[PDB]
């Protein structure tokens, strides 16, 4: 409990000026971690890093848009361009060649090509359909990429979600929070169909009077409907699936940001000692902030 | 003539140290601007609840005791953009019809 | 401005605006780099200290 | 009337406001306090009368 003392220095400071001794004194407060803390940490941001490995894989266009730019550059005769280096990779438990790429992607090839009937055998929901997507899954986990792609990678996702989800915030903004739509029944006829217009036309059949008024805004509500259909043939995935990986990985980010916030002012005593043999060039405090 | 766009609202010396023409103007103690400037306490700009009250400095123990018994009812931060949120509340002719 | 041995001789106002400029675009950079408030609060703390 | 004014009871007390006056808001410890007031006055190095 270092936080007491906190309260009975802070409430009697001399109230010094001075940033870098209240600095020091914020930074305090946090211990000294040593061999199984460090360790510790290290296994919690790569959990989270696999989590989002897994997260981007059961997109369905992640491996597409993994194998057309390689595709795209295989007929120059070559890949020149730093792309090579941002190619598959696969992790082992060096210059990219020609018999690791080609490799690689005939199992890729092979696994989408074969993926895509099972899908339409016994609906989405089919146990071997949903076991060779996942097998195409863990094929995609065997690679190691490089953060550069995975970046825009992710913001692909993130920039999907953020449409989808602006999208079903707009049925909210257009019509519940103007016509007061009731929640409570709102969210279970959503869920049913999110398709066609089954319960949007099960509303008007209910007496709702407020809903009854709906053919005014009908070509305004419908446009949400369309552009979430829309979204859902381009993406080929149902909304369930998508705000499943939606929330499981932005848990798995919340833990991996919240396992190197733990981590990082642990050596914030080492950044200051390093500082001092570097003063008087500049200052004391912004090599501080450098360092870290 | 130039001009640099701060990232983060900062506060002018003059109507600090001078004297307060801030401290007047919001009625407080220069010490307890002084600490909620230097991120050192917590300055309740609206509180939805009559158990908080406006202008009520805030020590981080008992911030987390009113996040966790309220949380986004009541509104409390701390820097320069407490005091610019303060400014901003403000009425200024309810004040001078009431005082 | 230059001096006539070669040398060069300025404000000390530009002492202060270097300082200013350099910790607001530190700042800058820390705020989309996602880091601790911890360190925004210290980087804050000494964009109001310049 | 000096006794009864220090609220110092011991020599832990005497050493801790001696290092909040000498270093103010900085939190006083078991050993630094007593360093402090040995280099103040006890240290050949620090301290000169010739």
């Amino acid at each position: 409990a270092a936080a007491q003392v906190l309260s009975s220095v802070e409430s009697e400071i001399g109230r010094t000026t001075d940033p870098v001794r209240m600095y020091m004194r914020e930074m305090g407060t946090v211990e000294l971690l040593t061999r199984e803390g460090e360790i510790d940490i290290a296994k919690r941001i790569e959990d989270g890093i696999n989590q989002v490995q897994c997260s981007v894989a059961e997109y369905p266009e992640a491996i597409t848009y993994l194998l057309e730019q390689y595709d795209r550059v295989e007929a120059e005769e070559a890949r020149l361009s730093d792309l090579i280096t941002g190619f598959v990779d696969p992790n082992a438990e060096n210059s990219i060649d020609p018999e690791l790429a080609r490799e690689k992607f005939a199992e890729l090839r092979a696994q989408y090509v074969v993926t895509r009937d099972t899908i339409k055998a016994k609906g989405r929901s089919h146990a071997t359909a949903q076991e060779e997507i996942l097998k195409l899954s863990e094929v995609f986990k065997q690679f190691r990429l490089v953060p550069k792609q995975f970046d825009y990678l992710v913001n692909s996702m993130r920039v999907m979600m953020d449409r989808v989800r602006t999208q079903e915030r707009l049925i909210m903004k257009l019509c519940v929070e103007q016509c007061k739509m009731p929640k409570k029944n709102f969210i279970t006829l959503f869920t049913g169909n999110e398709t066609s217009d089954t319960w949007f036309n099960a509303a008007i059949a209910m007496n709702k009077p407020w809903s009854e008024k709906l053919h005014d805004v009908s070509e305004e509500v419908h446009r949400a409907l369309q552009k979430l259909q829309q979204i859902e043939e381009e993406t080929g995935l149902t909304i369930e699936q998508v705000k499943d990986i939606n929330r499981r990985m932005s848990i798995g980010e919340a833990k991996a940001r919240r396992a190197k916030k733990e981590m990082v002012e642990a050596n914030l005593r080492l950044v200051i000692s390093i500082a001092k043999k570097y003063t008087r060039g500049l200052q004391f405090l912004d090599l501080i902030q450098e360092g870290n | 003539m130039g001009h640099i766009e701060l990232a983060s609202p900062t506060a002018h010396i003059w109507f600090l140290k001078s004297l307060s023409r801030i401290g007047l103007l919001l009625d407080m103690p220069l010490r307890d601007i002084e600490r909620v400037l230097y991120f050192e306490s917590y300055v309740v700009i609206e509180g939805g609840m009559t158990n908080l009250e406006r202008q009520q400095i805030l020590t981080e123990e008992q911030y987390l005791d009113a996040l966790e018994e309220f949380g986004d009812e009541f509104d409390a931060k701390m820097g320069a953009e407490a005091i610019q949120a303060l400014l901003k509340s403000m009425d200024l002719e309810q004040e001078c019809e009431q005082l | 401005v230059p001096l006539d041995g070669g040398r060069f001789a300025t404000s000390d106002l530009n002492d202060l605006y270097r300082r200013v400029i350099n910790r607001n675009n530190r700042l800058k950079r820390l705020l989309d780099l996602a880091a601790p408030d911890i360190i925004v609060r210290n980087e804050k703390r000494m964009l109001q200290e310049a | 009337e000096t006794l009864r004014v220090d609220p110092t009871n011991d020599r832990l007390s005497a050493l801790v406001e001696i290092y909040r006056m000498m270093r103010p808001g900085e939190p006083p410890t078991r050993e630094a306090a007593e360093s402090l007031f040995e280099n103040l006055f006890f240290s050949e190095d620090r301290y000169d009368l010739s």
